[PDB]
């Protein structure tokens, strides 16, 4: 086979999912041209764990997973193994043994509205921290007190998701950032994603 | 000016649909959660629905679940109540009331301090009819001391309500606009009276202003002593 | 270099079907989809549909759903667009472009547009048959004009299909020439005039010949334009 | 998700009549704790409810200081230290501990005052209405107390029954009195079959029944 | 169905000037899914801007896009001869639609048309059809009205016209109106004339001939 891996439509997609409902794309049976990535200067963050970006073109894998979402600037440092915070604990957690890359760039020119973009959400309350690569999209009313909530929002009964501000005038730490997390797995199966010859 | 102005009330047949509007002014509408509250004739206040600051949580009273839909347009600074499958018991005056400001780890104690003016919804099979306005002329005998009585009869209209004012609002002291009565014909009848000095009957003009928006009927009737 | 070349022009009768081709080169065929755009004579662009070169998924414009079918042959790096039940309403130039508005692999919207368009394919739909033009002279008037400039030309009338080419004096005369766009007459035949403005004094010393060529009918006509006789 | 069998509010008393200056106490009872998320409303007849207290005890701006609220959890009491004529209304409590802003049944506050005899007026049917074929005669009872009153229509001294309806205002916000409107309805043919039309009003404030009459034609 | 409406229809500017063209959307559209195209006469359209503001590969620095919600604009810092074409606004937020298109024409001073009238040739008359031709030559601006009169009777429905593109040298237009009658109808009338009203003419100019004029 000779088809290029669709890294274009993962990075260059119009709309990204909220970090609490992060989107995962499965990449298989294609030639992976990693050169476009580390050579494009569009990215503010490009950190690879478990493998070298240079040594990536000449390496095969069984599957490559492309997880994409949106957070704010000061939360970008939580998309890394061994981090804590609202995003790392309640939204998107990488394992301590993560073998992949994290790519992020400022999307304030796309994900901000003059009145505040209230489409991007993150999980604010959860009874326990997420396991690595876990996804929680429930909207159950969070019981913060002894009195049960019966699914009705109110005193000590929180809606678990919070909306990002995302105004063009926000400081950099609160501006939106689009994130792509490439994780490479090497299972005991035929390797379908390799690099060029 | 901090206010809520309602609109959309009217006469509907059972099973049909009607949509109410609530326009917010003078405050950040997107910071508050909104509610709809209705009151059937001669009954108490009933909480109807609730929508969150940006609509991610919604709640309805059991009497309206599945038939009513609450929504908001934060850009238009508006609140809506879409009422489908209306029933006769849905006849009521509907109010919107702004709750409080959801903040971090705090359910607001400052809430429900601003309501709309109310809008009337009548669910019935009967058809609209404008009223006839007849004068209640002051007594020809009257008194030499003073204090006579005149008024207007607002007869045979449907549905409620009619509004009656005197002298374009310049006569309010001593006015009594009675609660409407439902006549055996299925039509309403209402009277509004005012007591004035008898020495004013020759020098002062008295006009009652009857308004019946459901039928687009506005009538100003002159009330004067009879020709003798 | 990315390049898209389409099939040649085609004349079709009402009710027939046309299958226009589009061969691309210079880029990975699978990575992009193909979009098709239509443009009627003297009108704007009209979107027709989109096809994935990876899995063949297609969404078309509602106007053409039930008439248009788009296909893809990856072994030849060629895309196909077929429009059935052709109407005279469908006479237009059909374009083909490399798509970066919807991903070919997952079918989700992309940040981009149509680039590297094809040259276009003109599809003419009418019941008319191939006919060469009649060339009539637009003789210069002896009734004079104040500026001292005379106008003459050729009327190229009643031909089908497009196009015709008009030159003057075997290409020696280009200054002051205006060859007007053809108009489609109610007869279904085209008609076109080509005029030139010259010094009125040249009328007595210079010969003016228009050269009309209509390849679809093997028609080559040269006509001399001279003042009116009695 | 929303179905539990929700905190219920019980208001007490249902109705009460007091005198100007008396201390009035209304109770609101919550089936379960609602912390201090309770509000008190005053609603004059056919008017928008007016917020008096919120947060169980916080007075809304503009509300007179004779109103006060107290309580927390399940027992709440609205208190009018010195009842005033313009306090005649129905009072509701509302919980808002969560999104279900449930109300109580309401407490109607009446005012007891001294007895007042009604001013009685009678109105013949208008000439314009007579052109329509129906005659409406109206008897007005203006500013009396208490509410108990009897209107007796007489047509040529024949006591009428079954052809009239009445309506009573609520207590006036200034003098705490009532007013009553009785409308006697007849056809134009029946109206011209009689001469003397009169309504006889009996009320506690009258030592003897008062009759106001008119003759058809004067 | 999102509708895009460009404004204005035609932009009359001279080279070196700044050109700002806009399109409005019937509904709000994300900035990522807006694109601008340019189409020179006789060529296929080319992509100018994608994602509202991002420049396509090879486009020179004078083009730039901006906007949000419903009001998006394409700007050209300094106009050039090759910049005068038709521009199309395009969105694929929901489905995919194009704008009506905006043409940027070369502005110049007003020029009244030179009007000439041509009787039908004797060669054509032998076929049974008569075509009268009225030529409006090298005028500006494009707005011109041709009104055929046969024996002072205003003709309607029996004429077609066609207009050239802006001349690459003097930036003027030319218009050709062709009146068609049968030979029988043509011989029923004497005076054939076309009346041209145009901005450069203080009063309408009429050019005429008589069927018996040699
Ligand atoms: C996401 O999209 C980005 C933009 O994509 C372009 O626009 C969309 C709408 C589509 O039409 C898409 O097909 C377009 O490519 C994309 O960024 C693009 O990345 C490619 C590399 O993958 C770049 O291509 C190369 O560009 C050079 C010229 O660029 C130079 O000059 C400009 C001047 O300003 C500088 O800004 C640049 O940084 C460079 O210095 C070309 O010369 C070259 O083409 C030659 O080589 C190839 C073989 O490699 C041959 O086939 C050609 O024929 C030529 O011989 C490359 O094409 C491209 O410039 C760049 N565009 C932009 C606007 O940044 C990004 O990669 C996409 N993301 C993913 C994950 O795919
Ligand atoms: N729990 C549902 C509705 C609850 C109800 O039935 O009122 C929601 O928030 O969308
Ligand atoms: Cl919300
Ligand atoms: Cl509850
Ligand atoms: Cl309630
Ligand atoms: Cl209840
Ligand atoms: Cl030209």
């Amino acid at each position: 086979h000779t088809n290029l891996c669709p890294f274009g439509e993962v990075f260059n997609a119009t709309r990204f999912a909220s970090v609490y409902a992060w989107n995962r794309k499965r990449i298989s049976n294609c030639v992976a041209d990693y050169s476009v990535l580390y050579n494009s200067a569009s990215f503010s963050t490009f950190k690879c764990y478990g493998v070298s970006p240079t040594k990536l073109n000449d390496l095969c894998f069984t599957n490559v997973y492309a997880d994409s979402f949106v957070i704010r600037g000061d939360e970008v440092r939580q998309i890394a193994p061994g981090q804590t915070g609202k995003i790392a604990d309640y939204n998107y957690k990488l394992p301590d043994d993560f073998t992949g890359c994290v790519i992020a760039w400022n999307s304030n020119n796309l994900d901000s509205k003059v009145g505040g973009n209230y489409n991007y959400l993150y999980r604010l309350f959860r009874k326990s921290n997420l396991k690595p690569f876990e996804r929680d999209i429930s909207t159950e009313i969070y019981q913060a007190g002894s009195t049960p909530c019966n699914g009705v929002e109110g005193f000590n009964c929180y809606f678990p998701l919070q909306s990002y501000g995302f105004q063009p005038t926000n400081g950099v730490g609160y501006q939106p950032y689009r994130v792509v997390v490439l994780s490479f797995e090497l299972l005991h199966a035929p390797a379908t994603v390799c690099g060029k010859k | 000016e901090v206010q809520l102005v309602e609109s959309g009330g009217g006469l509907v047949k059972p099973g049909e649909s009607l949509r109410l509007s609530c326009a917010a002014s003078g405050f950040t509408f997107s910071d508050y959660y909104m509610t709809w509250i209705r009151q059937a004739p001669g009954k108490g206040l009933e909480w109807v629905s609730y929508i969150r600051s940006s609509g991610h949580t919604i709640y309805y009273a059991d009497s309206v679940k599945g038939r009513f839909t609450i929504s908001r347009d934060n850009a238009k600074n508006s609140l809506y109540l879409q009422m489908n499958s209306l029933r006769v018991e849905d006849t009521a005056v509907y109010y919107c009331a702004r709750g409080g400001v959801l903040r971090f780890l705090e359910w607001p104690l400052n809430a429900f301090d601003i309501w709309g003016q109310g809008t009337m919804v009548t669910v019935s099979s009967a058809s609209t009819k404008g009223p006839s306005v007849f004068p209640l002329a002051p007594s020809s005998k009257s008194t030499s001391g003073g204090t006579a009585a005149l008024g207007c009869l607002v007869k045979d209209y449907f549905p409620e309500p009619v509004t009656v004012s005197w002298n374009s609002g310049a006569l309010t002291s001593g006015v009594h606009t009675f609660p409407a009565v439902l006549q055996s014909s299925g039509l309403y009848s209402l009277s509004s009276v005012v007591t004035v000095p008898s020495s004013s009957l020759g020098t002062q003009t008295y006009i009652c202003n009857v308004n019946h928006k459901p039928s687009n009927t506005k009538v100003d009737k002159k009330v004067e002593p009879k020709s003798c | 270099q990315v390049q898209l070349v389409q099939s040649g022009a085609e004349v079709k009768k009402p009710g027939a079907s046309v299958k226009v081709s589009c061969k691309a080169s210079g880029y990975p065929f699978t990575s992009y989809g193909i979009s098709w755009v239509r443009q009627a004579p003297g009108q704007g662009l009209e979107w027709m549909g989109w096809i994935s070169t990876y899995n063949g998924n297609t969404n078309y414009a509602q106007k053409f759903q039930g008439r248009v079918t788009m296909t893809t042959d990856t072994s030849t790096t060629t895309g196909y667009m077929e429009l059935r039940r052709l109407r005279s309403d469908d006479t237009a130039v059909y374009y083909c472009a490399r798509d970066y508005t919807r991903g070919a692999w997952f079918g989700e919207s992309l940040i981009g547009g149509f680039d590297n368009w094809g040259q276009g394919t003109l599809v003419t739909v009418s019941s008319a048959s191939t006919k060469g033009p009649s060339v009539f002279p637009l003789a210069p008037s002896s009734k004079s004009t104040s500026g001292g400039t005379a106008a003459l030309g050729c009327l190229v009338k009643d031909y089908f299909p497009e196009p015709v080419t008009v030159s003057w004096n075997s290409g020696a005369l280009t200054s002051g020439v205006h060859t007007f766009p053809a108009v489609l007459q109610s007869s279904g035949l085209y008609s076109l005039s080509s005029v030139v403005t010259v010094p009125s004094s040249s009328l007595g010393t210079q010969t003016y010949i228009c050269n009309v060529n209509h390849k679809p009918s093997n028609t080559k006509v040269d006509k001399k334009v001279e003042p009116k006789s009695c | 998700l929303f179905l539990v069998a929700d905190i219920q509010l019980t208001q007490s008393p249902s109705s009460l009549s007091a005198s100007v200056g008396d201390r009035v106490t209304i109770t609101c009872r919550a089936s379960q704790g609602i912390s201090n998320y309770l509000a008190w409303y005053q609603q004059k007849p056919g008017k928008v409810p007016k917020l008096l207290i919120y947060a169980a005890s916080t007075l809304q701006s503009g509300v007179p200081s004779r109103f006060s609220g107290s309580g927390s959890g399940t027992d709440f009491t609205l208190t009018i230290s010195s009842l005033q004529p313009e306090d005649v209304a129905t009072y509701y409590c509302q919980k808002y501990n969560n999104a279900l802003g449930t109300f109580g049944q309401g407490t109607k506050v009446e005012i007891k005052r001294t007895v007042a005899a009604p001013s009685v007026f009678i109105f013949p049917p208008s000439d314009e209405q007579l052109k329509s074929g129906t005659a409406s005669v109206v008897c007005l009872l203006n500013n009396f107390y208490p509410r108990e009153a009897k209107v007796q229509w007489k047509v040529d001294n024949a006591l009428q029954s079954g052809n009239s309806q009445e309506s009573v205002t609520e207590q006036d916000s200034k003098d705490s009195t009532y007013s009553l409107s009785s409308t006697l309805t007849l056809s134009k043919a029946d109206y011209e079959k009689h001469k003397v039309y009169a309504c006889e009003v009996t009320h506690q404030g009258l030592s003897s029944p008062v009759t106001k009459s008119f003759n058809r034609g004067e």
